[PDB]
């Protein structure tokens, strides 16, 4: 039954298709903002490109996190998913996997445009796409406790960021260290291995602590 | 007079239905002549060589990507004062066309700047201004598509169109001053040799006609979308067969 | 009167052949996408009205069954 | 014994003591109706029996075991309908009802949606439907569900009279084979006083 | 029962996830695989573990190219050059094209096999875009031993 | 009666004071993000501090922007505020001014700390404080249409950013150009003059295009 | 002539024609009641009459002039109480009522909040109050307003019978002099039929 | 036993009531003697000179900035398994004290870093880790304030305290590795010259006692917040006089 | 046994005095603020319960007037 929830969340997201592009348009906004401030200088942009790419990724995923749970509270679907005959960790896992298929995959297909926009080479795009693939699920699993905690609040837009961003700090450091090593043409196997380790750890632990928060917010 | 009869949504539907074929064929004729007498039967720039033909594929894609937005304001203005709903459907009708023209302008500018600059994207003032224009088009489209009620979506889209039009000279001159401060640019958009000028103007008018055709057709699409229950679409579909 | 003497040389625009045809193709594609999207949208709205009004005719049939 | 037993449930919503010391046991095949006075708090009571809300004091029991342990067997035998219908407005009625178990084939689909009064509105999107007809897809979930426990938080809201008689007929039919329906309604209901049982959360 | 089945299945998922987490952490800490030595760490062993490099193990050496140590074979792509830290110096033999970034007095990293007598048969030489860059271990080697001149670490045979 | 609305909005915001600090904590987290990615190198951080400061300021104000109108829809106050015997432009002006006294003054008093964190000198702090003072009112007036239309939505978190930030691009360019002309010691009077000109223009034009916006968003 | 007058009011919420062609003129000193049949759509009429919602076609007039022009005089003579009470839950009851005009001094404060049933609960924050007592602050605004026109979307929602009696007595007192109250309510109200007038929005 | 009676809210109120004064006086004595033996009657480090006394005002302010959070974890754990509401109240009691200790540790670290680095904030690993810890404390406090119901706010705070403690060693070692590359750092926090050791330990124990006193008193504050109506407070206040 | 020979020299801690005394003041103030807020909050809650119970006694007196 775990796949039915995932497939249905994919169907509801794909019914209106326009709304899933707004995270990547916000990603392009934050992509655009910095070189307006800094300047069109290509060496400075080439060196700072990890900072713009991952701060944009964190903020785009973070603003996309509202669609993960805010819809089903008002529709009442969240309750009916909690009394489904299946442990609520699996329900959370299905929702976060659908959210990554709906928020992270647009960034991964959008990755050639941003890679050509800032000026990284094909190795830079390769490392940045692999690092996005290993990192944006971790954005989903660290954002799920914050959204589950802040779904009852009417004003839950700043505080959700306040909770999620210190959790995503280690992923920030390893991702930007990985692509800093990539711009110098070094092998980035170890950084991606730590990245997959954080992915597996958060994927294991985050449903079990999002389910309790989700039980907390509804009651 | 008949301008007041240009407000009844069915009458506007057969007016657009009658204006679609002729204007579309005139568009294809004018644009075919423009490209066939511009990408061939035409000289080339001395320094750029044979890469100057892109000045066709960019400049109707640029100016009208502004011009549609300017025309958008007119519709939005008709949406705010006289409270004409069909103008507020016209805003949503032209918004994807303006977005696509802007995206074409960005892509042609990048493909033009690669044989000069060495890279696909140098933050030139023109291309950054076009990127901000594309962002405003995306804002209008997402405003029209996030709402549930279509009428209120069109009126809201008109509101952000007027906001964008007021803020657009500020954005364009601020971006132009941004390139003035840091580092200059070459002569790219409208620094054009004679006898290659008529093809650009013919392509300008052809892109105008194609934008008018697409606008006049998505107007029918939106009118059919809202009046899905009133008996005139019933009479039209029983006429179909 | 063509500047390009050879018709085969026309497709290779003086060494700068990739960029011109790249933007030609990626201009032709979005216009085709717009035209196809709007035409299939018009057809889809018309067929949706057709299905809705056939279902309204079935509502009339149900009303006639209730009346009879 | 009876499966659903409530023992000394105490609830404070925003430091207002809604009810205290309330304890009621339900044997198989009764049709308890909550008859409380205040608008909010009987809804909190139904959420307290369904397991959405933890008891602040006391416990709810299903077949002799507390609700924090027997979730995977309790949720196999319940159907909960809130004030909100619990469905997705974006999907159509048929896929929303197909999300819940079975549906699909005609043995469990296209007459369940008909007996709620939504015959002929199966494939319309939900957001283009009236609010009562939006509640009628979740209310149509009754005819296909095998759960012995049904819990209903105003089922008869914006429902025409013939709908209410059909729902009460199917509902008493559920009551026959040992099925328990716990519900709150505002309207005076047209069922005999001998069959029903009233638990009032007084004060 | 169904409770035991659900708990056991999700616990199997939990232990698989934790095992793969620990596996990738230990892999990455091992995928540091610090074959990056300095010439002083070749001659006198690594500073922390005192382990000697063996003859014939594939390895990586960061060091500055000495002024006047690059002799190129005129008839082949064979280049022999000596690279140093501020603690020691090692010879390098490389067959192939050198990078255009390779100049004397600049930092390079040599991937190759160690021969007898602190000699390295390079399979690859990586010279950096930055003329003044020193690798972190090599930079700490010269900060510890206080910037002794390249002529001092030119081994006086050379 | 323009002042009673302003004083009441201050009383509501100051009655629970904690929520006011959440914009500046989001600001501080965004300042924390770019040193961790780019690096602790002080020459680069000193060069890039205008871009970090203004991307943080735009995003902090933009997420703070929800409290400008989202509270009054559910409480029903906003309808009554349109039915005060006062033109709704004045009501909008009072709310945006109270929001600036609630969102922007925390940034202006936090200004020494973020100036300390990024290595700017006393002249850099003076220009940074004056430029925030002349810019965050303009942030309020440009974001008031975005909040005004995106108050009726359930999903108004990414769309609000998409409408607001391209409007605030000229403020980005002029503010960070003033900051670049301040880091190298040149006088900065003309840049603040342009900032004041935009502030005057948007303060003139934003209530009149926010009132009809707020009339559409609820009917 | 009558001051509040409606001409050919048609409304289409989400492409559903709730009403069309409704046109009614209201002379001073009348207590018309909006009957209605659907739950939502009479609230839409009330919001359309106060001018929150524009007519899609047709127009509302106050004293012979359309509502898009005479706002500064219309809003000075109206009191609107929707389903939401319109008060801030963060502030106290007395300060919420003092936001609205007059109040303050004891000639217009501390009996207006008393006659609605909130005697002794003046200084408690609104968020620690029951929902009926939250609505009774906006209901307490009636005793201090100078507005001739009162428009009410469900004024009697969770108020006891004594509060309803007091509200109707004050409302009749307003009806004696020049002033129109328009209200919508579920409950059958205890005033004689001769005084009241019913405009029902037929389907 | 009496541990079960420890969960009774009035009984904990008088337990905290008689535990505040003695513990507070002891705290004052130990922390006072610690500072006077540390700031004088003690040597100073040879290289940094007399700026080394700051190692008191930082290091009890640093370690307990983690320690309170670790203790917060324990309370949060008691919140989730045994469902004791008072441990979730202890989380909210101990979050502001941890935040203030973290603020003291951070900006005293900046005051120590000025005579060495020349700037108030060189992005050292220790100050960055304490800044992230401060952000975690602010997240806990903001969750405790945003919610309306105090019990639900405490339970939400317990959830995020367990989240933060799960992810906190990852943050600390990632920041430590973040200045493994990108330059290094000196030996400052716990490189201590002997006989300047007992004052620092005694100040650690004094900061422990002060944290316990403030924790035990904001315990009483939040108890009086939650149980504002039940008659044990009534008997207490009629006993007041 | 004091390292600083002069008591006046102890106030000027070997030149590095501004940083140390700035920090001493900057740790004394927030702990004092925490204790002041923690005392004033307890006093304020007790006085708020006092006002609430005076109003409750007024409520009981009003009930007595309604009974009489």
């Amino acid at each position: 039954m775990f796949w039915r929830i995932f497939r249905l969340e994919l169907r509801v997201a794909f019914r209106h298709s326009a709304e899933i592009a707004n995270p990547l348009w916000f990603f392009l906004i934050v992509i655009t903002l910095f070189p307006l401030s800094i300047g069109p200088e290509p060496q400075l942009l080439a060196r700072i490109a990890p900072g713009i790419i991952w701060v944009a990724a964190l903020l785009s995923s973070l603003l996309a996190l509202e669609r993960l749970f805010r819809d089903d509270l008002q529709d009442g679907s969240l309750e009916q998913l909690m009394l489904l005959p299946l442990p609520l960790p699996a329900v959370v896992l299905a929702k976060v996997m659908a959210h990554w298929m709906v928020t992270g995959l647009p960034l991964l297909i959008l990755s050639p445009l941003v890679a050509m926009l800032l000026g990284m080479d094909v190795y830079g795009w390769q490392v940045m796409a692999l690092t996005l693939l290993l990192g944006t699920p971790t954005l989903g699993f660290l954002g799920a406790p914050g959204v589950a905690l802040t779904v009852g609040l009417k004003r839950g837009g700043v505080l959700l960021s306040i909770l999620v961003l210190p959790l995503t700090i280690p992923l920030l450091i390893f991702a930007t260290a990985a692509m800093d090593a990539a711009s110098m043409h070094l092998p980035v196997d170890g950084y991606l291995a730590i990245l997959g380790a954080l992915l597996a750890g958060t994927a294991t632990l985050s449903p079990f602590a999002t389910a309790a928060a989700l039980r907390i917010s509804i009651q | 007079k008949t301008l007041h009869q240009l407000a009844i949504p069915p009458r506007l539907y057969q007016i657009c239905g009658w204006f679609i074929p002729w204007l579309a064929i005139a568009s294809v004729v004018v644009l075919t002549v423009g490209w066939i007498w511009g990408f061939g039967f035409a000289p080339a720039d001395y320094q750029q060589g044979n890469s100057y033909r892109i000045i066709y594929l960019h400049v109707p894609a640029a100016i009208w990507s502004m011009g549609i937005y300017a025309s958008m304001a007119v519709a939005a203005f008709i949406g705010l004062v006289w409270q004409m709903k069909m103008a507020n459907l016209a805003v949503a009708a032209m918004a994807p066309i303006g977005a696509v023209f802007t995206f074409i302008a960005l892509v042609t500018g990048s493909a033009w700047g690669k044989p000069m600059w060495g890279t696909w994207w140098v933050w030139d003032a023109r291309l950054t201004s076009e990127l901000v224009l594309l962002f405003l088009y995306v804002g209008v489209i997402a405003l029209w598509h996030a709402f549930d009620d279509r009428r209120l979506a069109g009126r809201a889209a008109g509101i952000l169109v007027l906001i964008g039009v007021v803020n657009l000279p500020i954005i364009h001159y601020s971006v132009e001053w941004w390139n003035t401060l840091h580092q200059g640019s070459t002569r790219m958009q409208q620094s054009i040799d004679p006898a290659m000028r008529s093809p650009l103007r013919w392509s300008i008018f052809g892109f105008l006609l194609l934008s008018a055709t697409l606008t006049l057709m998505r107007m029918r699409n939106l009118i059919l979308l809202m009046e899905k229950r009133r008996p005139w679409v019933s009479e039209l579909i029983l006429k179909r067969g | 009167t063509p500047a390009f003497a050879s018709w085969n040389e026309f497709f290779a625009m003086g060494g700068y052949a990739f960029f011109v045809w790249l933007a030609v193709v990626m201009t032709v594609i979005p216009l085709v996408v717009l035209v196809v999207h709007s035409v299939m949208q018009h057809r889809a709205i018309l067929r949706g009205v057709a299905q809705q009004r056939a279902r309204e005719a079935r509502l009339r049939a149900a009303q006639q069954q209730e009346a009879a | 014994m009876g499966m659903l037993e409530a023992r000394e449930l105490l609830c404070e919503r925003d430091e207002r003591t809604l009810f205290s010391g309330l304890s009621f046991t339900l044997n198989a095949g009764e049709w308890v109706q909550i008859t409380g006075s205040n608008g909010a708090g009987k809804t909190t009571l139904l959420r307290l029996l369904t397991g959405l809300s933890r008891p602040d004091a006391g416990e709810v029991l299903w077949q002799g075991q507390p609700l924090h342990q027997v979730r995977d067997s309790y949720h196999q035998n319940l159907l909960w309908i809130g004030h909100q219908p619990g469905i997705k407005t974006r999907l159509t009625a048929l896929e929303n009802l197909h999300f819940y178990h079975r549906d699909g084939d005609t043995a469990q689909c296209l007459e369940a949606l008909a007996q709620a009064g939504l015959a002929g509105f199966e494939d319309i999107p939900v957001n283009q439907l009236s609010a009562g007809q939006q509640r009628r897809v979740a209310l149509a979930r009754l005819w296909l569900t095998r759960a012995t426990l049904w819990i209903l938080d105003e089922p008869f809201t914006a429902i025409d009279v013939n709908g209410v008689d059909r729902l009460t007929q199917r509902m008493a039919q559920h009551t026959e084979q040992g099925g328990i329906v716990i519900l709150t309604t505002h309207q005076p209901l047209n069922v005999a006083e001998s069959k029903i049982r009233r638990i009032s959360l007084t004060q | 029962n169904i409770r035991r089945k659900n708990r056991l299945w999700i616990a199997c998922a939990v232990l698989a996830g934790l095992a793969l987490t620990i596996g990738l952490v230990l892999y990455a800490l091992r995928s540091n695989i610090d074959l990056f030595y300095t010439p002083g760490e070749i001659l006198y062993g690594k500073r922390e573990t005192q382990q000697m490099p063996e003859v014939g193990q594939r390895l990586r050496v960061g060091g500055m190219v000495m002024p006047g140590s690059v002799q190129r074979d005129p008839n082949s792509l064979k280049v022999t050059f000596t690279i140093y830290d501020a603690e020691g110096s090692v010879d390098v033999s490389y067959e192939g094209i050198l990078p255009d970034l390779f100049r004397e007095g600049q930092g390079v990293v040599v991937q190759g096999e160690l021969e007898k007598g602190n000699h390295i048969l390079a399979k690859e030489v990586l010279a950096k875009h930055d003329e003044n860059y020193t690798p972190p271990e090599v930079e700490k080697a010269m900060e510890a031993n206080h910037r002794r001149p390249a002529s001092v670490y030119k081994d006086p045979a050379s």
